[PDB]
């Protein structure tokens, strides 16, 4: 009957806000740089009851706020080390004796600018480009970007990261099991921060991810669509294991007054290639799971085959390791097998670049020092990265990664930052006597 | 700590009826980096967040009432169901969707007749 | 929003007497870049600007009554005019001039006088 | 009789304070980065009633929160592009057959530090300083400061930038039509934020500005002065046509590993000069109202001279256009006449720099890249610069600017920002019962 | 100004009897850079600082008393001593040791206890 | 009887929180860089009675807020400086004619890098290294190192500042005058900011600090320590004046294109050492009167030795005076003494580095251009810094620095930063009724 005002009403508005890290609480990091807040050791978690709200998931602004400060993140660690500017001069390479590794030689000036050492160094195939063989080589993109080398006290070890909202908002979390990415989901809960995301950075299969709950999601944005990816989210872990057996030997070189690099020596006894592994009943059981799950999308027959091809960033499977970078094949016992209706090892060969443009962008081009000794790395894959062909009898998917963001669009499909407003008004009995 | 815990537990029920949500809420209160910048960009919003509803509060005569009650008749303009309709057949999130069009003119009436308090009885 | 928008309509008549400026306010009341940086510092000062001045309030026993009426009695060495000399005959910027050198001593002056009326009466 | 205090008293206090952007909502630009709040489709001006206040001009303060701001904005926006450093060697240039422009062929660096090509230009005489003639020039100041090149995708078009105080503060704005610079003005107004200012860059006549309300406006500090400037508002718009009819055509070359610039290549056609124009009769008659406004605060009759001469950012007519720096020579048939008692066309000549040492500083001296074709911009001189001779019969008045921070002073001539106090104390008959 | 010039003002006789720093205050209260970035930091807490005991005051339904007086019985597990031994043979820093364990819990005891109140007396 | 609460109750708890600074109210300056906000002319300390509060020094946090802001003051103003990479090439230096001075020249680049001048400058031999002698030296860390020189406007001349806690916050402060440096002093009064603290530098010898109350204060951590130093505060003020007489000529050379430089040039007249004097007779019972207050720490005979030796930034007297940075040799007379039971003077013989690394790290070395003209010094010993030998008799007191943070654990030894919590719990007889 009288206008009456409350205070600490449920109402919200979705928004778009600014976030903040949060860690799990002492060498420096690219991600967490030991300036973070430490988390709650018992996240308090407010379920709600009775409720459908929907969200989109393609439309998500965190995954933009996610893209954005870990380019900053590492536009503040590859500053305050040096350049390798003056390094790329005409380079005398032959091969290595122990066509896959050249030992380069070429003229670094010593630390006086008067005077030059010829130093000799050994790079990768994939790492520089000719000149006319008659061998004279250069460094890959000393004409388009300048070119920095990470610092290398600091790793690349991805320890998981909270993310925030500030004080006076909220991020809803759906908890429903079969949840399709975009719709109305009816088991909603707030949280004042998010679980542990890993950092994790690959192209073609996703690495070190939270699993699915008791099925696999095929979340699409489009699924008639052909530009538009297909990320499959899984429940069944497949365990990878990469590793390069061997004994790599650094060696440092000087090139400028205070500025010093670091460079393949030589390398320890007999050559092997760096390769990954995948066990086979682990691989065609989870190929047919997820085929089954794409056949009612589409009621028709569904066949794998090869990426593209082109450069090697997208017909690969690009992930970090350790502090090292690899390119591996992907497509050989993988993608070039149909569905109709013995403990072996898939090995697939894999190849190791060390200047990598991350990113896919041009005006940065980090240089990464090699790493002494063997290293070996074992992960999960949980999450894969489908393309359609674009024909229209059957169907075929090109297995390879649409963008960078996409690989953040699976720890975050479940998430919405919201502004609380709890101001309510309604009418009443009483009046102000 | 207390600046936004607060503001998260304020959402207990969001789903609940009108008429419930004043009382079942006694029922579940009973128990220079690049991260330094962002953390220095969520504290002023989140200062301000509060002081914004403060001042909101401020002006209508109670600054720290909870159930603040208003001398202002009820204009049914607005909306057209009793009591009895909206209190006990809605939940706190649709109420939002009927009076989310008559918010400023409530909010500047309510203004002017807290000053009205002021003007009156007290002194002149 | 409504953070420096009353304060920019508080102006409203700043050339009236100041018997007036109490009633026609009722009449007029009826209807990382370098930017990232200077907004930052804007915002920080207009939250310091409205928190000086509600600590000034909040000493004084009303903390959002805008005719705060207090027992002080008016010391005659400050001014020596009259009410319907003063509140008739002069603007409220004009009254900052002959007020102007006894400020401090009336701030403390109020402090103390409302800190004795929670000494004396309520509990002790 | 008591002692009560009073929240919102209309109760202000000169005083300085910090101040930002607001823009009227993409390619970058320098001036609003898209980084700016949106403003007001409709401010809010509480026009005052019955009080005069009084304001100076020349002891402003947004004029030099104005003049910071915008070197910090060129500081922001000429930081992450190419420096010119290893650009000036001994260039060895002849003359253009197409003595303006010379063809000049210097020895750059390739994209690997070993090489040398040698790469051709084309430079304007004003921009190339000989060292014995014997042809052999270099660049005009690589010996007092660095000089870095404006990053080609930005550019310099002056969108109008709104500049607002901070909650809690006021900004006064006269709205008095015949206001003498320096004095009590009895029309004021407060604004939230002022209208829309464009940050153009002039020195000898104002261009794009706000015209006067009915009047001709004389506004200066002391006009017994030989040194303190005097700005003439107008009323009455002349409008001017600056262009250039050559098709310039740009050429990429490269200097360092990821260092690229342009550079002017041919010319097409025959070669025209660059001039401007200002109908005669549009400016005769502005003259001359001139005149009469300034003879009655001299009591003598006024004689317009020529400018005083030596370098050539003093004696000229320096603005913006387009994208290229004009400078023109503005003292042929507009500053050698006097005053007793057909549609023709004056046209000046106008000569172009690329190098540009803005602001007249050292340290800082930025390099603009050619315009492929030709250019015209139409403008309005709402706005003069003139300067006493220094004599004391008659008078002579050198056309000259004295800063930069002057030509702000045209559209921030009528504000001043304050604080409100809004807790007043004024005894009453209440007192606490 | 007056934004934490009374916070240290709180600190008059600091070794001082409980029953007597009430007593005792009126008896003396009678009468971009690097720093550029220091400042800002440090403004920042100074008002957060102020804000958060503003809303630990403000759910306690006194937003500006000084001696608020709550209606929560004592709890005789927190402490056993009376009131005279108490308030005439302890300092106020003393005081924080035995209390200094059940803080939580007496904060969320007031906070419910105060939310009865608007439940109960005043609509519902 | 009932719970009530308390606004404004004498609670404090120690905290780490962020001070600033706070001159004394126009050349730059390296330590108040003209951005403080200025202090209070009559600070207002409040006096506490009867309360014993206990604080540890080598414990503080201001101590290390102090060594962080100063590090990171000296990096905001070395940056928009010039930095010496293209100086240090091969040298060729052999004496100076008028073995401390070395004649060098070299080939700098003009200001187009396509000539080459032979330019002479004039180093030190505590700042070339040789290369084979045969006379070929370069600079002295110009290959672990990247070197700059200082801006030459800016000045080192320690001004004051106080460290100001933020509102709500308390900075406690000891008045008692015999305070050993960890314990509970019972005279304690809170104050708003600090008195005024010079930045001083020095390493072996305190200067223009604050003198001790009444006594001779021993401040240490574990006087059975070795590796721990001693602090010896001082009540008696012992006066040094440190100088050189030569009339030193700068020379400005230029080595790249807006990049010069400044280096001596010629030495007027005959060659004079740089020295620093010291009263005997004061000094003699100076170290008597410190030797019996150590006495009684040790019950042993006690006996002065010389440093320790090796680098030239331990075995010596490292001080800042009027822009030039000295070495003196401080071990002649004043540390081979014992102690039993004229107006001479003492003249130590003091040596001058140009190039200087401050705090001891590596990738930080700026250069100190010279000063025209003679210097002279004036100051004040109130300090030593002793470290224990290591045996276990007698004693045996190396004079040496064991760090820098040291340096400000003299002036800020009796300063703690608290947080009022004003929020107190009683319980009373009123009820809410
Ligand atoms: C996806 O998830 C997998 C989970 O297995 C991650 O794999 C881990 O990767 C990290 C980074 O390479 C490995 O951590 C490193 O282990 C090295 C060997 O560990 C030995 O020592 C530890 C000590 O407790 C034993 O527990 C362990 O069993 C081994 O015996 C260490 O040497 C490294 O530490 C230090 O190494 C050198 C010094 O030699 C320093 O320079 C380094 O900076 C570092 O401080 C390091 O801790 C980890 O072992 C892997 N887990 C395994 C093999 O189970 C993937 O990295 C992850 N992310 C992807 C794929 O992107
Ligand atoms: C003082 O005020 C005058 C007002 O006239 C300003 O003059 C304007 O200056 C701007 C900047 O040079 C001119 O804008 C440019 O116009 C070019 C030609 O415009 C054609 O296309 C538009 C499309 O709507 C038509 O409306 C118009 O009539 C023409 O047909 C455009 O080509 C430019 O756009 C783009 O050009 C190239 C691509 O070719 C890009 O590289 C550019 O970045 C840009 O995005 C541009 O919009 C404007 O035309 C002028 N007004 C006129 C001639 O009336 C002065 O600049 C101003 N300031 C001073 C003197 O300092
Ligand atoms: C909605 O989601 C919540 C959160 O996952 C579920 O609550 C959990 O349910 C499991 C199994 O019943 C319990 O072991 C947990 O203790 C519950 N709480 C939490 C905080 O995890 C809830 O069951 C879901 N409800 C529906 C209808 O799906
Ligand atoms: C004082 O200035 C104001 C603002 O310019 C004037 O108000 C405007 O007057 C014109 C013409 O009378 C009207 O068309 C506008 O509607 C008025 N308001 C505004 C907001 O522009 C006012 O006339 C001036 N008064 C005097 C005495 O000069
Ligand atoms: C505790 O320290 C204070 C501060 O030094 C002392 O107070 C000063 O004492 C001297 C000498 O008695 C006076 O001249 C000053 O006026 C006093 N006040 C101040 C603010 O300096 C006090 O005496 C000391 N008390 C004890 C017991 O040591
Ligand atoms: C590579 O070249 C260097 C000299 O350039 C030579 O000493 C070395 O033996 C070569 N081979 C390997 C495996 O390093
Ligand atoms: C191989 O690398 C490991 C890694 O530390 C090292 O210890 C070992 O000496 C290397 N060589 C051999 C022959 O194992
Ligand atoms: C469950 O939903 C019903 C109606 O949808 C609602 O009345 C009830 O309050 C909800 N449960 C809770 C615990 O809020
Ligand atoms: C505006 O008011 C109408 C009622 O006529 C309502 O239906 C609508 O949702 C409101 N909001 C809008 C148009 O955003
Ligand atoms: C106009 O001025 C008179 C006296 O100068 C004043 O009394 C009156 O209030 C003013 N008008 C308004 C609208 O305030
Ligand atoms: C101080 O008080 C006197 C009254 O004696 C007054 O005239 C003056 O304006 C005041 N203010 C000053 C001096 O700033
Ligand atoms: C300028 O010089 C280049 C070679 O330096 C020559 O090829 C060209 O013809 C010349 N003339 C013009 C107009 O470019
Ligand atoms: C002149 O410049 C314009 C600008 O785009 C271009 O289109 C044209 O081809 C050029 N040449 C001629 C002959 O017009
Ligand atoms: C001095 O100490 C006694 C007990 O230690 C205390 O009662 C008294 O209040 C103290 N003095 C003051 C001024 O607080
Ligand atoms: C916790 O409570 C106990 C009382 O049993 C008290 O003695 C202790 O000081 C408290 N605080 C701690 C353990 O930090
Ligand atoms: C030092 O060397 C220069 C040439 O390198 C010479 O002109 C000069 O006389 C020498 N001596 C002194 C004292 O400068
Ligand atoms: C010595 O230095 C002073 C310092 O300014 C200078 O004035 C003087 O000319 C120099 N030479 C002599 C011979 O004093």
């Amino acid at each position: 009957l009288w206008v009456t005002v409350y205070y600490g009403v449920p109402v919200w508005r979705e928004a778009k806000t600014t976030l903040f890290c949060a860690s799990d609480a002492e060498v420096h990091n690219v991600w967490a740089t030991h300036a973070c807040v430490p988390t709650d050791p018992n996240p308090q978690e407010l379920v709600l009851e009775n409720v459908t709200e929907n969200f989109n998931m393609w439309k998500n602004d965190m995954v933009d706020q996610m893209h954005e400060d870990i380019i900053s993140l590492w536009d503040q660690s590859l500053k305050p080390c040096v350049k390798l500017t003056p390094l790329c001069v005409t380079l005398n390479c032959s091969d290595a004796k122990v066509e896959e590794i050249k030992n380069c030689s070429f003229n670094a000036t010593t630390e006086l600018r008067d005077k030059k050492r010829r130093e000799y160094a050994l790079f990768y195939r994939l790492d520089i480009v000719p000149l006319s063989n008659n061998s004279e080589y250069r460094l890959i993109n000393c004409n388009t970007s300048v070119i920095t080398q990470i610092c290398p006290k600091v790793t690349f070890d991805p320890i998981p990261i909270h993310y925030c909202a500030p004080a006076g908002y909220a991020i809803l979390k759906c908890n429903n099991k079969t949840f399709n990415g975009t719709g109305p989901c009816n088991n909603v809960s707030t949280v004042q921060c998010t679980h542990g995301i890993k950092p994790v950075v690959s192209t073609q299969l996703l690495l070190n991810g939270s699993l699915a709950e008791e099925e696999i999601i095929i979340r699409s944005e489009n699924l008639t669509d052909n530009v538009k990816t297909i990320i499959v989210h899984l429940n069944e872990s497949v365990e990878i294991t990469c590793t390069r057996p061997n004994n790599m030997t650094r060696k440092s070189v000087r090139i400028g007054p205070g500025q010093t690099f670091y460079a393949l020596g030589d390398i320890i006894g007999d050559i092997r290639q760096p390769h990954c592994n995948i066990s086979e009943i682990k691989w065609e059981k989870t190929l047919q799971r997820v085929s089954e799950k794409l056949r009612e999308h589409f009621n028709k027959t569904i066949i794998f085959n090869q990426s593209s091809g082109g450069d090697l960033e997208i017909t690969t499977h690009s992930f970090n390791c350790g502090g090292e970078f690899f390119y591996c094949n992907t497509s050989d016992l993988f993608f070039n097998k149909t569905f109709n209706e013995t403990n072996s090892t898939i090995t697939l060969p894999c190849r190791i670049k060390q200047i990598i443009n991350m990113w896919q962008e041009v005006g940065r081009a980090m240089y990464a020092p090699p790493i002494a000794g063997n290293i070996t790395c074992k992960s999960n894959i949980t999450g894969l990265l489908l393309t359609r062909d674009g024909g229209g009898t059957k169907e075929t998917f090109r297995p390879g990664g649409g963008n960078m963001r996409d690989n953040w669009r699976s720890e975050l499909y479940k998430y919405k930052v919201v502004e609380v407003k709890p101001l309510g008004i309604a009418p009443t009995e009483c009046n102000r006597t | 700590v207390g600046l936004g815990a607060v503001f998260l537990g304020f959402l207990g029920a969001a789903g609940s009826t009108m008429g419930a949500a004043s009382n079942t809420l006694t029922v579940q209160a009973r128990q220079l980096g690049v991260w330094g910048f962002k953390q220095l960009q969520a504290r002023v919003l989140a200062i301000e967040r509060y002081l914004e509803v403060q001042q909101l509060l401020g002006m209508w005569g109670c600054s720290g009432k909870l159930i603040c009650c208003t001398n202002v008749p009820w204009n049914s303009s607005w909306s057209n169901k009793t009591y009895n309709e909206i209190w006990d057949n809605m939940t706190w999130m649709q109420w939002d969707r009927e009076i989310g069009n008559y918010t400023d003119t409530i909010y500047k009436l309510l203004e002017v007749s807290q000053f009205q308090q002021e003007i009156n009885e007290k002194d002149n």
